[PDB]
């Protein structure tokens, strides 16, 4: 599936986030693709882990 | 959100007596109101949809009703497999909402336990622990009390039980106590007694063993 | 705190349902005369003895 | 009353 | 017959993630609604989410908004939950129903539920260890014998009495969570004392979590 560049960005921060482990980052990808309505709260949610994570 | 508050918590009742069960939604829900049945180790069971209507295969003792925001649940001749939670669901708004849950319990005239106890086995006692084991069997009602004794000392915080639901043809109930000591312990003393109070013995009964015997 | 008001439901034909509310006392206390008055339409006015200081109710129903 | 894990019940 | 039927459940530790399917058979979820509905001793029946899977319109509760997403693959009539950074509160029997189906609006037909532990701890298998028939336990011409299925996590287990033909008198107790944190649960059967040496009995105890089958036979301990 294909993304705009509000969604390309999503993926780019999570993909990014240096205290997720890869189980998390791409459980956070995978809710990216499963509902792109979700990308805004999906992408606050994933900073919040990987703040607490620092 | 809508909350919905069910009532009463815990109702009992014979066999083919009329039970109803209540559903207050916090501010209007039109109809938008479902019932569930949810019986032991099941997911829940629809009953009744937009607050009177059967769904197919249900029997026709479910009936439901609505005045204002108050919600009824009625089971006409209750059965003995009727022992269940029953839960209302809104879905007028989003969140769907569910009220807490009435328990449905049905009435029966009183039997006493039949009382086994079980040494811990063999197998157990190869490694460092041993599970005591004392049965209550098909008994109602549901309040009993179980002590164990170690050697005649009452045994305090190291024994748990588990008592399964009402059974869906005789209503009743049956309990298991485990004492759990270690193997060391275990071999250390010799008369391992539970002892059983319940309504329907004329007084409590002691079911033992000593430690070794065949 | 919870408390749970028990609830004995004496019918006019003989038949008895015990029921359990349960919340703060005065949550239990409303539900039960709630519940009461509901179950009044269709079973007879109803009058309610109190035990226990009200933790314990006796409903019963006129037919 | 609550709903219980190992029952798969509301306890009581 | 209409059947949804959900997958994926198990141990997670806290900050974890998992996925549950929930698929679906005789209907198509193109017509109705798919619902999320979990269950729990801390808020006892609570909606998750749903999705309309005609037009990928999706709801959330308030308490999950980010952490899960919804999805539907149409081609395999199926339903998904991504469940991300992962909480207490969110143990759970999840289950997934339909709303909407045959012009039903209500939830006509749930899963049998998949379980969600979320914990630090790990995976153990139970032991089992019979509960034979003897003296102490028999009367009436009855004898009582069964399993101890000690010492597992996460649930659940299931219990079974010779390969499930063996159904009445079965009493399997619900488990008790010990102080080591450690689940335990006995499963009994009563039967006719004469039965005891000549029709044998059988506990078939299969803990999935640990990958754990075991098949115990219960006799009278010899002596």
């Amino acid at each position: 599936g294909s993304y705009n560049k509000d969604q390309q960005s999503a993926f780019y921060e999570i993909l990014n986030m240096p205290n997720l482990n890869e189980a998390q980052r791409n459980g956070f990808i995978q809710s990216l693709k499963d509902d792109p309505s979700q990308s805004t709260n999906v992408l606050g949610e994933a900073k919040k882990l990987n703040e607490s994570q620092a | 959100d809508i909350q919905m508050t069910q009532s009463p918590i815990l109702l009992s009742a014979s066999v083919g007596d009329r039970v109803t069960i209540t559903c207050r939604a916090s501010q209007d829900v039109n109809t938008a109101v479902a019932w569930y049945q949810q019986r032991t180790n099941g997911s829940p069971r629809l009953l009744i949809y937009s607050a009177s209507f059967l769904y197919s295969g249900v029997p026709s003792r479910f009936s439901g009703s609505r005045s204002g925001t108050d919600f009824t649940l009625t089971i006409s001749s209750l059965q003995p497999e009727d022992e269940a939670d029953y839960y209302c669901q809104q879905h007028y708004t989003t969140p769907p909402t569910f009220g807490a849950g009435t328990k449905v319990e049905i009435k029966r005239t009183v039997a006493a336990p039949s009382v086994f106890i079980f040494p811990p086995s063999d197998e157990q006692l190869k490694s460092g622990t041993a599970s005591v084991v004392c049965l209550l069997n098909n008994f109602y009602p549901r309040e009993a009390k179980v002590q164990w004794k170690v050697d005649n000392a009452l045994q305090s915080g190291n024994s748990q039980e588990s008592v399964t639901e009402q059974d869906s043809k005789d209503s009743t109930y049956s309990l298991s106590s485990t004492l759990t000591l270690s193997k060391a312990d275990y071999e250390k003393h010799k008369v391992y007694a539970c002892e059983v109070t319940h309504q329907g013995l004329s007084s409590p009964v002691t079911k033992s063993f000593n430690r070794g015997e065949c | 705190s919870e408390v749970t008001i028990k609830v004995n439901l004496i019918f006019a034909d003989g038949k008895i349902q015990t029921a359990e509310f349960k919340g703060t006392f005065e949550e239990a206390t409303a539900e039960a005369y709630r519940y009461a008055a509901l179950l009044a339409k269709v079973n007879g006015e109803y009058t309610a003895d109190l035990e226990d200081g009200g933790n314990h109710m006796n409903i019963k129903f006129a037919g | 009353s609550q709903f219980d894990f190992c029952t798969r019940r509301l306890q009581s | 017959e209409v059947q949804l039927v959900e997958s994926g459940g198990g141990l997670v530790q806290p900050g974890g993630s998992l996925r549950l399917s929930c698929a679906a058979s005789g209907f198509n979820i193109k017509d109705t609604y798919i619902h999320w509905v979990r269950q729990s001793p801390g808020k006892g029946l609570e909606w998750v989410a749903r999705i309309y899977p005609t037009n990928g319109y999706t709801r959330y509760a308030d308490s999950v908004k980010g952490r899960f997403t919804i999805s539907a693959d149409t081609s395999k009539n199926t339903a998904y939950l991504q469940m991300n950074s992962l909480r207490a509160e969110d143990t759970a029997i999840y289950y997934c129903s339909r709303w909407g189906g045959d012009g039903f609006y209500a939830m006509d037909y749930w899963g049998q539920g998949t379980l969600v532990t979320v914990s630090s701890a790990s995976t153990k298998g139970p032991s089992v260890f019979p509960l034979a028939p003897s003296s102490k336990s028999t009367s009436g011409g009855t004898a009582a014998l069964g399993c101890l299925v000690k010492d597992y996590f996460p649930e659940p287990v299931t219990v079974s009495w010779n390969s499930g033909a063996l159904t009445s008198g079965v009493h399997t107790f619900p488990c008790v969570l010990q102080s080591s944190g450690l689940y335990s649960l006995s499963s009994v059967v009563t039967v006719p004392s004469s039965s005891l040496g000549t029709q044998t009995y059988i506990c078939n105890v299969n803990h999935k979590p640990s990958n754990t089958k075991v098949d115990k036979k219960v006799e009278p301990k010899s002596c």
